[PDB]
């Protein structure tokens, strides 16, 4: 067994794409 | 900042997968491709998000687009040289 994905990753980037509109 | 957070996020994921080329030269594990395969799709597309911020944001008087450009211009070179890397990889046996 043997795991590649970044912890967090998904959640920054629902972060991220939540601020898109902020204006 | 959440858009510093992606751009950390993503080196070091691309960085886990390069590292693991690195330990397993051989092209194997159908499963690891095809994990490592979604992974780098993934990062295409977060790319694509970081790139639309920057774009949506030129407006704000604070923010610091060419120094945040310049950051994803260089995940961008990151990116192209593992997809080579796994490219010729793949060419490599079984």
């Amino acid at each position: 067994k043997k795991s590649l994905r970044v912890s967090s990753l998904n959640k920054d980037r629902r972060l991220l794409l939540r601020e898109f509109y902020n204006l | 900042d959440p858009f510093q957070q992606v751009v950390k996020d993503t080196k070091e994921q691309l960085n886990r997968i390069n590292n693991y080329i690195t330990r397993h030269n051989t092209a194997g594990d159908d499963d690891q491709e095809e994990e490592i395969q979604d992974i780098l799709k993934d990062v295409e597309e977060t790319i694509v998000d970081l790139d639309r911020s920057i774009i949506v944001m030129k407006r704000d008087e604070n923010e610091d687009v060419s120094g945040r450009e310049a950051q994803v211009k260089n995940i961008k070179q990151q990116l192209d040289a593992l997809k080579l890397r796994f490219d010729r990889r793949i060419q490599e046996s079984t």
